């Protein structure tokens, strides 16, 4: 692939596949400097953040996995940049490349955590208005902690009290022999 | 290899009825999974597969020998493990049939394990009839009472009661088997429990009353005794804690006559090896010579 | 019975037990038997093939239906 | 009781309660506690079925089953309180109705229920709910009816516990929202008898907190008519001072005489005679309500207080009373 | 007729050129007019009960003729009906008072409201 | 904003900088929820400083920056109309456990 | 990076097992064995009382099992140490592949 | 000057909660609020097999069903490696082009109702209930058709399918023309459309539109031209693309489109071939009725299949097709086990409502609705 003899070894630092859509999984440093490469490079022209697919592996160290899909209109390929971020660590935004990061960072903290530097409003956008939690982690209970919401004497308003439901049967289909 | 092993597991479902939604053992089920992973997709037999007729094997395993693959690990784990030798595999060819030749109930305990050292749904629990599924089943890698011996578990529940008590691997002490005490015992959990704190009326007959009340007639009623009056006998299924807690109760109570259900008068329970399986029970496996004081130790 | 009593309350119209319990059993020829179903081996349910090497009829575990040997 | 949750709105309590008074001001609270520390709730209506519906949500699907029932016919009050362990009593009224007397509102039925109840062997607590200061000999018809309720309820069913709240406040309630949508006759608040009335209002959060503590606790509060008083003992111009905080507008009470007041609410007492015509429920001027406007024993004595139960009651200023803001 | 309270008059003024196929044991009269236009107005049911009638007292023999997911006729589906376990319908008495509209096994209106415990109690 | 907390030191900065914030906003909040009966400034300070104190013994500095950032989050769904009031006010042995679960 | 996490603070005093769930004894197939599991004990379910079914309280009830499957017990731990958890790891207990031969079945009882 | 403007009718534009920060009538910067439609979709999925995962897809966009599930099996096929026939093909396509068809004919009527032409929208719901006379025959549920499964398709055609859809394809073009001799020539029409929303074409790739809100611009970029997931690349059809990119040109694409989408029809219908109707591999397609209950083998992939599932090998790849409202892509990263693994959508209405901010700024607040109407943004995908 072209695209990764002229892209700095460096900025390619963990991975790369050549499958299923090829990715350059880099480092979170590397990040925003890597998407400003293959965007605005003459035979590089992504130009199209198509989305920001926060992935959840608990039990890796850097738990999230921050996939930037890209297309490239221009050359018609797509190329999926991935990252790594656990809980606290800030991830390059790159809402200044591609301006259509805004609202998929805004989703991809909400749902996981994974806040964004320099990200003009960095706000919940997806989850209630007092969300506390966040949903798309492995960890958050699919019923939600303190989710129910039901009307009572305290007239016009719905209250958030701990959650109590029929209980979320898990099936464990899974069979052994893989 | 993979044609070998398409091959046996179209041989294997050949015969084989369509009982799968009917099985108890369908979602656990080494010949569904290993169709469903390494036997070929599609089946060629379109004929009068065989069917066996269901032998009487006791209160405890239901048996379907139509579905039965006639692999011979039960006739083997009753001759050898179990140490019965009741199972057989009457007969040859595709008539084989694995049963007792006569109506013989499995009068040997530890073989309820028969169930999962089934590979098929054939032998199946018959107290665990139909009542549940391979994947409803939460299961919790608890441990058992009932004997002494301590055996490994997993007590599968659907909710709030307990469906299933099957045996998981602990080398040291069941390897995978556990007795028909174990086994079939999950049933008294739901059956005459105290569910509510009764203290005696004017009268003899209870009166479900609540916690503060009850508590409070008891610990009047320690106030008002003797302490060398005070006994604390605690049950055979009491756990280490609560016989702690008992112990130290009934003690600052004034008194030393707290005890277990089992133990008779005057126990040493002073050096740990006067009432311990000092070898292992892996260790009576390197064991040359047994001497089984008393302690029919099969019941 | 006392199963049937658990889902159904109504008590005037026959429990299925009862229903299945009334049908005659059918004679055959072999040993072994289809059932494949009602009549349309699509409408009814995975062929279960019964043996009926004992005397007493041998139900279908699926549809209830018993069989005997008719010799 | 036989509780088998954590905490409610799925939870049981063993508490298939049967609200009698559950489509009123102080039944919405009430159903609500009672069905939000998951418990059953056999709410019974009398009329169109719209008037339980707002009880049909605060309840887990079949905690709050509103049913339909006659108050004068039996053999239906029965069929209510068919399963049921918990029978509380809010059926009563301030106005009299052509259909339904003083009595046959606030005594004839209490007895009634009572009486019913009793014979439905099972039934554990039953709570009869009685406004306070209702003793024998006071003026209004309302408090003599709910005296005799109280002596009835207890005579022919012991160890029955009765509430005594006094007027209750909170939102559609019939002490304050009177007097807002009178202030929009230009501030125009005509305090009967000069305020010197002395009665101690409570949040009916709390009336309802009550009632159910009453069933939480054990075999105590039975028999034992409490006094649902409330805090900070008001004076009917003194708590008119504390709506004027909340909706914005200027005190500009007037004095009336109780005369004058009973002639006012001379109408609307002719209730039994005009019959083909009933009448626009007397809101603030209620012979009834005035003459127990004049004594001012709307006050807790030394009988049981919220003390008795492990509860204190909310104030009678801010959030227990911002339902006015919906008036400014 | 004697209805200009209701669309019913829509179907009364249907039934003009329409043949009556088939009616149900209820009386809902099972109208077709075909060839002449607008197909799905080409299969009606008018439902005798001019007043209190609604939807769902079609009952199955017909339910399928008159959706146009079959072309047999209630009088050709009487024929398979099964006899031993056949049931009639039931209008979908849904409100209209309780022991006729449908509760669970613990509604407290259920006549034998069933305990789940699934422990027995001592 | 960029976690510039490479030590304790910068986010204990950022961290007094939101508490001056919060501090800063409680008149709009008092305004826009009308607290300014039922709560006074002193008890808000209270409340704003038993927070940043609850989670005071945080070694790691980035789980301090997304503190602070959880805490602006609030405050500005707070400060604008986004949640409502009734929480606003509300946010501001044994054997007593034993007698009502097992848990 | 439990307080980071918007988990309520009482399910952060929680007791879990980190246990690896024992191959189901049934099955002799070893396809679901080292996928360390968080155990939140989440005991409390009771049953519905409206129909048959049951209904739990506790957030945690399912996603101990479900979705939540760590790969080694030193991310399951630092996982439930992250959160403040009180894990309490139970080894899990392993098979000895003892040697094993055909030929011991026809072995020769001497005379 | 900030303004709540919420949803002006409702049942067209559900959730709509945009806070517009005004300056008179001109919009200084709009604001949408989202979520008030999330539910967890990303989570939920997460929780159940592939197979259980698919109806989520019919319910992302609900008016272009069938799109989605295109979407999805596409991305359980990518991993299975699991070739599906031609017929299974032919059929995923006379539906997702369908498909299409029901969605420009609500998103073109249902935005030429909220500008205030009121027949257009009763005419093309009209023509959407024909369609939802194949969808319901199909499969059963007139909008849920769970049918474009991951083997190929849930069950073939019933046997008088292909007859009605043309006999439906003879009388479509005449819908389209009233539908646009009512639209296109009105000068209320064009004087409510004409520069309102241009996107140039760099705003258009910068903010991921991707749809038909990247072909008002000019960029010419259909993912059935440059990545054709089906017969797409044997099927013959003209992407029509826009010259300006106002709100103008995206109706007329959109009404274009549905007339290719009508040759893309009578092209699948013409050329179907009598094929199997899902996929042989019956460890990924559960066997017919009549198969499972006859074969042994075939009753045990049709238990392992509707309650274990495939457990497609460990991947992660991001399908996407050319849904109605844009790239719908799906990625989905695969966890060797049978349920999914954060299966990620790709939503457009999630990148298009981005667009809201800049597209109507300085345009009036009447215009709002109009934007909104153009950019097909159906909420359940947000
Ligand atoms: N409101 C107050 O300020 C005070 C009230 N109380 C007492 O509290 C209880 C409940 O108060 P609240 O809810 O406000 O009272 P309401 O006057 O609003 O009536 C409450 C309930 O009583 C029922 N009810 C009244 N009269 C009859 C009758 N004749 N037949 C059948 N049902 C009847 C009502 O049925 P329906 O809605 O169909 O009419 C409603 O369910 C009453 O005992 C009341 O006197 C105590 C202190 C003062
Ligand atoms: S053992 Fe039972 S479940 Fe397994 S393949 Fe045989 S019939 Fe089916
Ligand atoms: S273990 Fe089961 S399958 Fe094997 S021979 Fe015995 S009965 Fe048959
Ligand atoms: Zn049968």
């Amino acid at each position: 692939k072209y695209s990764w003899e002229t892209l700095p070894k460096k900025w390619v630092k963990k991975m790369e596949r050549s499958e299923h859509g090829n990715r350059f999984d880099t480092n979170t440093d590397y990040l925003f400097q890597l998407l400003c490469f293959l965007k605005l490079h003459t035979y590089t022209r992504v130009q199209v953040l198509i989305d920001i697919c926060g992935v959840d592996y608990p039990s890796r160290k850097r738990r999230f996995e921050v996939v930037y899909n890209l297309l490239s209109t221009r050359y018609n390929s797509r190329i999926r940049v991935q990252t790594s971020a656990d809980e606290v660590t800030r991830i390059s935004s790159v809402v200044s490349l591609f301006p259509s990061a805004g609202w998929w960072e805004r989703e991809v903290w909400d749902m996981f955590g994974v806040s964004f530097i320099n990200h003009p409003d960095l706000r919940r956008i997806l989850t209630d208005y007092g969300f506390e939690g966040h949903p798309l982690r492995k960890d958050f209970p699919l019923s939600g902690y303190v989710q129910v919401r039901y009307d009572d004497p305290e007239k016009r308003v719905v209250s958030e009290p701990i959650e109590m439901t029929q209980e979320f049967r898990y099936f464990d289909f899974a069979s052994p022999w893989e | 290899a993979k044609k070998a092993r398409e091959g046996v597991m179209e041989f294997l479902l050949m015969n084989h009825p369509l009982d799968c939604p009917i099985c108890d053992q369908g979602g656990e089920c080494d010949l569904q999974d290993q169709s469903m992973a390494f036997g070929s997709d599609r089946g060629r037999f379109t004929e009068m597969k065989r069917s066996v007729v269901d032998k009487n094997l006791g209160p405890l395993v239901k048996t379907v020998m139509t579905r039965c693959i006639q692999c011979t690990r039960c006739v083997r784990f009753a001759s050898e493990v179990a140490g019965v030798q009741d199972l057989g595999i009457l007969g040859r060819g595709s008539g084989e049939e694995i049963g007792t030749y006569v109506e013989k109930l499995m009068t040997s305990e530890l073989s309820g394990n028969v169930i999962d050292i089934c590979p098929v749904g054939a032998l199946t629990s018959k107290p665990f009839a139909f009542k549940a599924r391979n994947w409803e089943l939460k299961a919790t890698e608890t441990i058992d009472v009932s004997d002494a011996v301590g055996s490994n578990i997993r007590v599968d529940s659907r909710g709030p009661e307990v469906m299933r008590i099957i045996p998981r691997l602990n080398e040291d002490i069941n390897e995978e088997w556990i007795s028909d005490k174990t086994r079939f015992c999950y049933d008294g959990l739901k059956r005459q429990r105290l569910s509510d704190p009764m203290i005696r009326d004017s009268d003899g007959r209870f009166k479900a009353v609540s916690w503060r009340d009850a508590l409070a007639v008891v610990g009047d009623i320690i106030h008002q005794v003797k302490p060398d009056e005070i006994v604390g006998v605690a049950g055979q299924l009491s756990d280490a804690e609560s016989m702690m807690v008992l112990k130290d109760f009934v003690n600052r109570m004034g008194s030393d006559n707290v005890w277990c259900e089992g133990t008779a008068a005057g126990v040493d329970a002073d050096l740990r090896y006067s009432y311990l399986m000092n070898t292992s029970i892996s260790g009576l496996e390197n064991a040359d010579l047994f001497l089984l004081i008393g302690t029919q130790p099969r019941v | 019975g006392n199963h049937t009593a658990k889902w159904m309350q109504d008590r005037s119209k026959k429990s299925p037990m009862e229903l299945i319990s009334e049908v005659p059993p059918i004679k055959v020829d072999g040993r072994i038997v289809a059932c494949e179903g009602d009549t349309n081996p699509a409408l009814g349910h995975p062929i279960e093939f019964i043996c009926l090497d004992l005397n007493e009829p041998a139900i279908c575990k699926y549809c209830g239906l018993r069989y005997v040997q008719d010799h | 009781l036989a509780r088998k949750g954590t905490g409610g709105r799925s939870s049981v309590s063993g508490i298939v309660a049967t609200v009698f008074g559950a489509t009123g001001f102080l039944g919405r609270y009430l159903v609500q506690q009672l069905a939000k520390m998951g418990s059953q709730v056999l709410v019974p209506f009398r009329g169109s079925e719209d008037s339980p519906r707002h009880l049909k949500l605060m309840g887990d699907l079949g905690q709050v089953v509103p049913m339909k029932f006659d108050p004068r016919d039996e053999d239906s009050i029965k069929a209510v309180m068919a399963k049921a362990n918990v029978v509380i009593n809010l059926i009563g009224r301030e106005y009299e109705t052509r259909n339904f007397s003083f009595e046959d509102a606030n005594h004839h039925i209490a007895e009634k229920l009572a009486l019913v109840a009793k014979e439905h062997g099972g039934i554990m607590r039953y709570i009869q709910v009685s406004c306070l200061g209702a003793s024998v000999s006071s003026p209004s018809r309302m408090l003599r009816a709910k005296a005799a309720a109280e002596e009835a309820v207890l005579n022919a069913l012991p160890e029955a516990t009765i509430m005594r709240p006094a007027t209750m406040i909170g939102t559609e309630d019939r002490i304050l929202n009177p007097w807002s949508m009178f202030v929009k006759k230009y501030g125009f608040l005509p305090l009967i008898g000069g305020g010197t009335t002395k009665f101690q209002p409570v949040y009916v959060v709390d009336v309802a907190a009550a009632i159910v503590a009453a069933l939480k606790d054990d075999g105590s509060s039975m028999g034992k008519t409490y006094e649902l008083g409330g805090p900070d003992v008001f004076t009917t111009h003194e708590l008119a001072e504390i709506m004027y905080d909340m909706i914005r507008e200027w005190p500009r009470y007037v004095k009336l005489p109780f005369p004058i007041a009973k002639a006012m609410a001379a109408p609307r007492d002719f209730m039994v005679n005009k019959v083909p015509f009933p009448l626009p429920s007397p809101q603030i001027f209620n012979l009834d309500q005035i003459n127990a406007l004049t004594t001012d024993t709307l006050v807790s004595d030394n009988a049981l207080k919220f003390q008795d139960l492990d509860l204190v009651p909310h104030k009678l200023k801010g959030y227990p009373v911002e339902f006015l803001i919906q008036y400014r | 007729r004697c209805l200009p309270d209701g669309n019913l008059l829509q179907t009364k003024i249907h039934n003009i050129g329409a043949t009556l196929v088939g009616v149900d044991k209820f009386g809902n009269k099972y109208y077709q007019k075909l060839g002449d236009t607008q197909y799905g107005r080409h299969r009606w049911v008018e439902y005798a009960s001019k007043d209190r009638y609604n939807a769902s007292q079609v009952p199955a023999e017909w339910h399928g003729w008159l959706h146009f997911i079959t072309d047999h006729t209630g009088d050709e589906l009487l024929s398979l009906k099964p006899k031993r376990y056949g049931l009639e319908h039931k209008e979908n008495f849904s409100g209209e008072g309780d022991a006729y509209i449908y509760h669970s096994k613990g509604h407290t209106l259920n006549p034998g409201q069933k305990n789940w415990t699934r422990y027995q109690s001592w | 904003v960029p976690p510039n907390s490479a030590n304790l030191t910068e986010a204990r900065r950022r961290v007094f900088d939101f508490f001056r914030a919060a501090c800063r906003s409680i008149p709009t909040i008092m305004d826009i929820y009308n607290l300014q009966d039922v709560v006074a400034p002193s008890q808000l300070r209270y409340a704003i400083s038993a927070q940043i104190r609850n989670n005071a013994h945080i070694t790691d500095p980035k789980v301090i920056d997304l503190l602070i950032f959880k805490g602006m989050e609030e405050l500005t769904d707070i400060v604008d109309h986004a949640k409502q009031r009734h929480h606003i006010i509300g946010q501001y042995d044994f054997l007593k456990n034993f007698y009502t679960s097992n848990y | 990076i439990g307080k980071v996490s918007g988990i309520p603070e009482e399910h952060l005093s929680r007791k879990v097992i980190i246990y690896s769930p024992a191959r189901t004894a049934t099955q002799s197939g070893s396809g679901k064995l080292g996928k360390w599991k968080i155990n939140f004990v989440s005991t409390l379910k009771w049953e519905n009382p409206l129909m048959g079914w049951t209904s739990t309280g506790d957030p945690y009830a399912n996603v101990g099992d479900s979705a939540l499957a760590f790969d080694s017990e030193e991310a399951a731990k630092s996982f439930a140490e992250r959160h403040g958890w009180d894990y309490k790891v139970k080894k899990p207990n392993t098979p000895l592949l003892k040697v094993k031969s055909y030929s011991d079945n026809f072995k020769w009882k001497g005379n | 000057f900030t303004l709540n403007f919420g949803p002006q009718h409702p049942a067209a534009h559900g959730v709509l909660r945009l806070v517009l920060e005004m300056n008179g009538e001109v919009v200084e910067r709009a604001e949408p609020h989202i979520g008030l439609l999330h539910r967890g979709t990303e989570k939920l999925i997460e929780y159940k097999t592939y197979l259980q995962a698919l109806p989520y897809f019919d319910r992302s966009d609900y008016v272009s069903m069938m799109a989605q599930e295109h979407a999805y099996s596409l991305a359980v096929e990518k991993l299975l490696n699991c070739e599906v026939p031609l017929r299974a093909q032919y059929i995923r396509v006379l539906f997702c082009e369908i498909t299409r068809i029901l969605n420009h004919l609500l998103a073109l009527t249902t935005h030429a109702m909220d500008v205030g032409a009121l027949t257009p929208f009763l005419w093309a719901f009209e023509e959407r209930e024909k369609l939802l006379e194949f969808y319901e025959r199909v499969s059963g549920a007139r909008m849920h058709a769970s049918f474009i499964r991951p083997g190929g398709v849930a069950q073939d055609l019933p046997l008088g399918l292909c007859r009605d859809i043309d006999s439906f394809t003879q009388q479509f073009a005449s819908r389209i023309d009233e539908l646009e001799e009512m639209l296109t020539g009105n000068r209320i029409w064009k004087q409510r459309l004409v520069d309102i929303g241009t996107v140039t074409a760099q705003q258009a790739k910068d903010w991921g539109f991707s749809g038909v809100m990247l072909r008002g611009p000019g960029v010419c970029w259909d993912l059935r031209r440059a990545a054709p997931y089906d017969v797409y690349d044997q099927l013959d059809f003209d992407v029509p693309v826009g010259t300006r990119g106002d709100c103008y040109d995206r109706y007329c694409i959109r009404i274009e489109e549905m007339r290719q989408s009508l040759r893309i029809i009578v092209q699948c219908l013409n050329q179907m071939p009598s094929g199997m109707i899902k996929a042989d591999d019956r460890k990924l397609c559960p066997p017919s009725r009549c198969r499972m209950k006859l074969s042994m083998e075939s009753s045990i992939h049709h238990f392992e299949l509707y309650t274990e599932g495939f457990s497609v090998p460990a991947s992660s790849t991001y399908t996407a097709v050319e849904a109605p409202k844009g790239e719908f892509g799906v990625f989905l990263v695969s966890n060797g086990s049978n349920r999914p693994y954060r299966c990620k959508i790709r939503a457009p209405g999630f990148a298009h409502l981005q667009g809201l901010d800049f597209m109507s700024k300085h345009h009036m607040l009447a215009d709002v609705v109009t934007i909104i109407g153009t950019q097909d943004i159906v909420f359940g995908e947000v």
